[PDB]
This record gives structure tokens, C-alpha cells and sequence, in this order.
């Protein structure tokens, strides 16, 4: 599920005028378009961080797994943090980060910049590790108040009762269930590593933002009916009586293009906000509890879920 | 009953002070009002923009120039003002979509939290849902959610099953706990120990297949009566 | 428009979001008010403006064991607002 979108800022004067001062003087006479555009872009930028906070910052405390990792035969090695690597990420998280990926300088020189996020990747990884530690050591008790310890097989017995199956089914089939779980996690890792089209949604978000920026950059090569696409040659080749028409027409074209960019960004931000709200709901009801809703947290009778972080999104293992 | 009533009354008493003291608790509705006011004020202020014309007032333009030039000036002004109106309408449509999403969420919340009891986690409050009450606010709704939160927890030693007379016993609806010396069965959300009997346990198989089983005794209610 | 803040007195900090002049870095970690970026954010307290890395929350460790359980003995009724 995608959660956040790239934060962008646009400079009016450097995009529309560039290195011309008289163009700026004329641009002062066309109202407060720039205040509106800057305000809208800032609103989107703040909303992105709000989305990330809503999805991930749900636990008050940062829990830690015990030094001895024995959980009744369940392994959990492929999802818990790895202390060897400096990034402190699980193997699945490493594959997810490595699977999703002069143009930047060209965009920057035209006034289009990208702002950094408030939460770094390490902090999101820490939040996911806290959630995993809580759900392994406590169950669903850490989402409704204080965290209370309970052995993992007893937690699985409770979750079996939650779907209409008695406890003896788990207690007399512990090794088989543990082996099935371990094999399933291994197959998930292998399938994620093999197929490269599983991460299509986040890549689509990134590509769409990049394409919008490229279109905005390429709109500066249009004439809009004037005599040239460069301001200096218009001002150096005509008298002020007649240069005004050409400059006005170029300015109107560029303002319209940038307005279209802002509108498209607003619509995309609305869609991403819907996705982030769904992700937060899934984190609340599939990770912090057990869900009776059909097909909400996977295909079958829900037992539990585990979160992982991916570039601009979340991955749930159900 | 009395303690629960006192706690509820204290919470309802404190909620008014919590709303009053903090001046940013109602920020969403104020944001809605401010956004509308800002949009309208900006649309009003756009009327003073020259947009490349000699002046922003139409009467002087008509009174000072010939039709060939008055035409181009007023065409510039008309184009600018129509662009402003179209921008306003588009922004209003987007905000209307956002408000519709919020209203649908509010309707779902009033149907599921107020008209019933919800088992969805973190949907009608933080904790275990009991009930909810609606209140009306300018351009919105305020839900008061009542919630049960555990407190004053204690450690115990547990066991998956109890083996007695070569049989394995499991609790029907509770959990087996021990205070060091004796074993009891208690409900999972509130500590209330009870004696392990046949009424509150059920048997399934022999006790050499379950890991962690504990030897103890199960008290049959029938034998003392038939022995007396 | 001719208001440059030179150096030293306001200090200079190099963050991933840019250059910060006017705030002093501290090694503590607090729940912050004014977000700057890249996990660095600022506040007002000493007397001056200070920048720091935000703290996600208090560290907690649950005593997990093969045969250890925790059971509540009391409850609390809570009333919460949603607007
Ligand atoms: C009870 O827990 C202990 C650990 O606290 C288990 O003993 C082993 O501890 C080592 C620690 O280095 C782990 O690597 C092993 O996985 C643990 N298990 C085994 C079988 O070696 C002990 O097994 C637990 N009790 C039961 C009945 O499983
Ligand atoms: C949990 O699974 C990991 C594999 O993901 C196990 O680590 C493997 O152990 C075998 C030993 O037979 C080695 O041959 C592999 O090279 C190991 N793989 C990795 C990635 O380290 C690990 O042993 C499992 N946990 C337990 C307690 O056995
Ligand atoms: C249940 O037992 C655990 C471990 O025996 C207790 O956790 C310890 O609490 C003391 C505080 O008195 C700390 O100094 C220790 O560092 C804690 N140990 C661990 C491993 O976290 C826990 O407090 C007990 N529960 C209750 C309600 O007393
Ligand atoms: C565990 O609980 C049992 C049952 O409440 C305790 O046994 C009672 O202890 C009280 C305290 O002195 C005595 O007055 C009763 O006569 C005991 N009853 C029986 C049937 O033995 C026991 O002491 C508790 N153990 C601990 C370590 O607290
Ligand atoms: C629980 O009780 C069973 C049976 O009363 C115990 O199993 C016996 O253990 C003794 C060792 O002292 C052996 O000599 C016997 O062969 C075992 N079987 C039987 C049928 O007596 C068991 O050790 C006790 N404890 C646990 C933890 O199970
Ligand atoms: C459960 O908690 C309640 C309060 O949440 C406790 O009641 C308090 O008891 C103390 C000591 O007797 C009094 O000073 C307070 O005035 C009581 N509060 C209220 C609201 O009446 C109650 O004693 C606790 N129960 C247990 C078994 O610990």
C-alpha cells in the first residue's frame, strides 16, 4: 500500500521569467497567483508527513524483543531487525528497498526542487520493529492499554479460538504449524526476490511524479504564438510598445501550465491520502488485533499480520 | 457499580475542561471556515489586478479610448477574471470531495459506534469500546467514546494444560494461573481465581503430546454429594 | 533584503535539509514542536532556539518467558473526543 508522495516546491519567478528583471516587473502586475500556488504546494507537503505519522506512529512506546529468540519453534528471523548491517533492517526490508528505485540538476536550475521528509528511513524501521516486538511479546494487549506478556503458543491458541477452532488443535500440532509458518515465510522471501513486478504501485507513483515534472520542464520550449521562446531575444529585438504583447502571451501560457501542474498534484494527493487512510485502518485492525471481516486482512481465516516498510509505502504479511 | 459510576461521572466532568482549556482542539472546523473565507477574499482581491491593461476600472477605459483599443483592454480583463472564476470553482470541487469523504466516515461512525458496539480496534476510541454519544458542532460532529482500559497488572506462572489421571484438561473460557503454590482458572481480562473442576475444563487426549503440561488435581463436584 | 546573519553568534549547523543559523544543536532528544526535516527539529528553551533529533518515545522491554503471564486486577473508564 502506498502511503506518501514526493514533496515538491516551485519558484515562480525563476520558472516564468528566469534571468530577466523587466519580466519580473510585469509579473508583479498579474495578481497573487504565486501565493496560491505556493500555499497549495506547502499544504500537500505537510499532508504527506501527516499521512506517514498516521500510518506508522501508533505506539506510544518503543518495545524491544528479548535477547534470547525462542518463540515455541517459530523463527521470525526474516522479519526482525538485523544488527550486523548499519541500517538495522530485516532481510525482507532490504530486498524491498533495493527493488524500488543530471536530470535533477536540470530541473533544479528551472526552479523545481524536492524537499526531504520529516521521518528518515531509520525511524520508520524503528517503529516497525517496535510494532513487531509488541505483537510477538504481548499480543493485542499493547494496542488497548498496557502491554502484558503471554507465551506465543498461548497467543496462537487464543487466535485459533477466535476463528472457531479449539485449543487442542494447536497444542497437539505445534511442530507442524511452526514448520508450515517457517516454510511460508521462506517462500514469501523467495517469491519477493524473484518476481520484480510485485512493487508496481510505488514505482508507478514515482514515475508519475517524475513524468509530471518532465512535462512542466518541457513546456518552457513552447512559443504560445509569440515570436520566440526566450525572453531576452524578445526584449532586445522589439520596442517596449510591442514587446508587451509577446511577453504577456508567454507569461499567460506559462502560468496556465503551472496551474495545471498544481491541479493534477492536488488530485494525486487526494488519492494518496485515501490509500494512507486505508493503510492506517489495516495497521489498526490486522496488526493490533484479529479481524472478523472477510478478505480484509487476506484470503482465508485471519490469524495475524506483520508490517514492513518500503519506499513510500507499507507491506503487510498476512 | 458505584465505582464505575463515579469514574464515568469524573470523566464527563473533566472532558469539558479538556475542551475549554486547549484552544486548538477544534482546529478542523476552524480550518474549514478559514479556507472558505480565504478563497472568497482572494477572489475579491483579484478584481484589482490590471492583467496588462491600462487600468483595472472599466469605466475609465471606456471613457478614455477608442473602440479598437478599449476592446483589447476589456478582453484582457475579461480573460483574467474568467480564469480566476474557473480556478475558484475547481478548488471548491476538490474541497467538496474531501468533505464528502469525511461525512461518509462520520455516518459510518455514528451507525457503528453509537447505534451499536464495535469490535473493530481503534475505530471508536483507544481501548475496548463500550458506547458513544454524539454532539453537534458548527459544521460537524463530536463523538464522546467510552472505553474500558485495564490497569494494575500482576505477574503469574501459566501452563497450557493440566494432566490428571492420564488425561489432559484444557480451560473452556479462561487461563490457568498459579500463585506459586496452587493452580486456578481465571478469565483473561480480569483476575478472578477459581478452583479447577470438571465444569470449567474439558478433556482431549492423553498428557504425553502437549508440551509444558503440569501435574495437578481436578475436583469433581459429584463425588462429595454421592459420598454424603 | 539586507538582513544577513553573519556567523558565530547565531552558530551554524549543517543538516540534510540545509544550513541552519540561529540555533544551537543539543545532544538530547525531545518530542519537538517545529519540524525542520531529516529528523531534525527545533524548539525554544534553555532562552534560545535549540535544534535536536526528535525522540520517538520511551524505551520499554517486556519480560517474555516460556511460562510467564500478566493479568489485570483493576480497570479504568476513559472518555475521548473525536471531531
Ligand atoms: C524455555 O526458554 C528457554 C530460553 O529462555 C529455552 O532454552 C533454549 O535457550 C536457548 C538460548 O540460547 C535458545 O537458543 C533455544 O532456542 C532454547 N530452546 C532450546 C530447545 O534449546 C527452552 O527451550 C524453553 N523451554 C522449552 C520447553 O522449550
Ligand atoms: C531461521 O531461519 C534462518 C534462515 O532464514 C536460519 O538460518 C539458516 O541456518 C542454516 C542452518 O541449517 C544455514 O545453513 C543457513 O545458511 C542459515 N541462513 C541464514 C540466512 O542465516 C535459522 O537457523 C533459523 N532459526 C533457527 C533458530 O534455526
Ligand atoms: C513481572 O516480572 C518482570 C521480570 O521479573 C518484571 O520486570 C522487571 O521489573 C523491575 C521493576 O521492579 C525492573 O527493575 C526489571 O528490570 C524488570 N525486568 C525485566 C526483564 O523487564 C515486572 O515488573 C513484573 N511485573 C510486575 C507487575 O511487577
Ligand atoms: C496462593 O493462594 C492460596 C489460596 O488463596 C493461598 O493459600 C491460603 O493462604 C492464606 C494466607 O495465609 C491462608 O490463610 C489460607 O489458609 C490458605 N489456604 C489454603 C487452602 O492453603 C496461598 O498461601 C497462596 N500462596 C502464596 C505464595 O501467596
Ligand atoms: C507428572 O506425573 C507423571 C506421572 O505421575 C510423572 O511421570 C513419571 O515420572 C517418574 C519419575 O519420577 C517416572 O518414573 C515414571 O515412569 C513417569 N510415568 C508414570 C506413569 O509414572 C511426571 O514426571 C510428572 N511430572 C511432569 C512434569 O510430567
Ligand atoms: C481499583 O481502582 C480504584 C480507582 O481507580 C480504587 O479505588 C480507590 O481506592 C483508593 C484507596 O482505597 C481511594 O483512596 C480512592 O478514592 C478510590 N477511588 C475511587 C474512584 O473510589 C480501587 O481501590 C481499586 N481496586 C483494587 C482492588 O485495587
Amino acid at each position: 500500500l502506498p502511503v506518501s508522495m514526493t514533496k515538491t516546491s516551485v519558484d515562480c519567478t525563476m520558472y516564468i521569467c528566469g534571468d530577466s528583471t523587466e519580466c519580473s516587473n510585469l509579473l508583479l502586475q498579474y495578481g497573487s497567483f504565486c501565493t496560491q500556488l505556493k500555499r497549495a504546494l506547502t499544504g500537500i507537503a505537510v499532508e504527506q508527513d501527516k499521512n506517514t505519522q498516521e500510518v506508522f506512529a501508533q505506539v506510544k512506546q518503543i518495545y524491544k524483543t528479548p535477547p534470547i529468540k525462542y518463540f515455541g519453534g517459530f523463527n521470525f528471523s526474516q522479519i526482525l531487525p538485523d544488527p550486523s548491517k548499519p541500517s538495522k533492517r530485516s532481510p525482507i526490508e532490504d530486498l524491498l528497498f533495493n527493488k524500488v528505485t543530471d536530470l535533477i540538476c536540470a530541473q533544479k536550475f528551472k526552479g523545481l526542487t524536492v524537499l526531504p521528509p520529516l521521518l528518515t528511513d531509520e525511524m520508520i524501521a524503528q517503529y516497525t520493529s517496535a510494532l513487531l516486538a509488541g505483537t510477538i511479546t504481548s499480543g493485542w494487549t499493547f494496542g488497548a492499554g498496557p502491554a502484558l506478556q503471554i507465551p506465543f503458543p498461548m497467543q496462537m491458541a487464543y487466535r485459533f479460538n477466535g476463528i472457531g477452532v479449539t485449543q487442542n488443535v494447536l497444542y497437539e500440532n505445534q511442530k507442524l504449524i511452526a514448520n508450515q509458518f517457517n516454510s511460508a515465510i521462506g517462500k514469501i522471501q523467495d517469491s519477493l526476490s524473484s518476481t520484480p513486478s510485485a512493487l508496481g504501485k510505488l514505482q508507478d507513483v514515482v514515475n508519475h511524479n517524475a513524468q509530471a515534472l518532465n512535462t512542466l520542464v518541457k513546456q518552457l520550449s513552447s512559443k504560445f504564438g509569440a515570436i520566440s521562446s526566450v525572453l531576452n531575444d524578445i526584449f532586445s529585438r522589439l520596442d517596449p510598445p510591442e514587446a508587451e504583447v509577446q511577453i504577456d502571451r508567454l507569461i499567460t501560457g506559462r502560468l496556465q501550465s503551472l496551474q495545471t501542474y498544481v491541479t493534477q498534484q492536488l488530485i494525486r494527493a487526494a488519492e494518496i491520502r485515501a490509500s494512507a487512510n486505508l493503510a492506517a485502518t489495516k495497521m489498526s485492525e490486522c496488526v493490533l488485533g484479529q479481524s472478523k471481516r472477510v478478505d480484509f486482512c487476506g484470503k482465508g481465516y485471519h490469524l495475524m499480520s506483520f508490517p514492513q516498510s518500503a519506499p513510500h509505502g507499507v507491506v503487510f504479511l498476512h | 457499580q458505584k465505582l464505575i459510576a463515579n469514574q464515568f461521572n469524573s470523566a464527563i466532568g473533566k472532558i469539558q475542561d479538556s475542551l475549554s482549556s486547549t484552544p486548538s482542539a477544534l482546529g478542523k472546523l476552524q480550518d474549514v471556515v478559514n479556507h472558505n473565507a480565504q478563497a472568497l477574499n482572494t477572489l475579491v482581491k483579484q478584481l484589482s489586478s490590471k492583467f496588462g491593461a491600462i487600468s483595472s476600472v472599466l469605466n475609465d477605459i471606456f471613457s478614455r479610448l477608442d473602440p479598437p483599443e478599449a476592446e483589447v483592454q476589456i478582453d484582457r480583463l475579461i480573460t483574467g477574471r474568467l480564469q480566476s472564476l474557473q480556478t475558484y470553482v475547481t478548488q471548491q470541487l476538490i474541497r467538496a470531495a474531501e468533505i464528502r469523504a469525511s461525512a461518509n466516515l462520520a455516518a459510518t461512525k455514528m451507525s457503528e459506534c453509537v447505534l451499536g458496539q464495535s469490535k473493530r480496534v481503534d475505530f471508536c476510541g483507544k481501548g475496548y469500546h463500550l458506547m458513544s454519544f454524539p454532539q453537534s458542532a458548527p459544521h460537524g460532529v463530536v463523538f464522546l467514546h467510552v472505553t474500558y482500559v485495564p490497569a494494575q497488572e500482576k505477574n503469574f506462572t501459566t501452563a497450557p494444560a493440566i494432566c490428571h489421571d492420564g488425561k489432559a484438561h484444557f480451560p473452556r473460557e479462561g487461563v490457568f494461573v498459579s500463585n506459586g503454590t496452587h493452580w486456578f482458572v481465571t478469565q483473561r481480562n480480569f483476575y478472578e481465581p477459581q478452583i479447577i473442576t470438571t465444569d470449567n475444563t474439558f478433556v482431549s487426549g492423553n498428557c504425553d503430546v502437549v508440551i509444558g503440561i503440569v501435574n495437578n488435581t481436578v475436583y469433581d463436584p459429584l463425588q462429595p454429594e454421592l459420598d454424603s | 533584503p539586507t538582513w544577513r546573519v553573519y556567523s558565530t553568534g547565531s552558530n551554524v549547523f549543517q543538516t540534510r535539509a540545509g544550513c541552519l543559523i540561529g540555533a544551537e544543536y543539543v545532544n538530547n532528544s525531545y518530542e519537538c514542536d517545529i519540524p525542520i526535516g531529516a529528523g531534525i527539529c527545533a524548539s525554544y528553551q534553555t532562552q534560545s532556539i535549540i535544534a535536536y533529533t526528535m525522540s520517538l518515545g520511551a524505551e520499554n522491554s517486556v519480560a517474555y518467558s516460556n511460562n510467564s503471564i500478566a493479568i489485570p486486577t483493576n480497570f479504568t473508564i476513559s472518555v475521548t473526543t473525536e471531531i
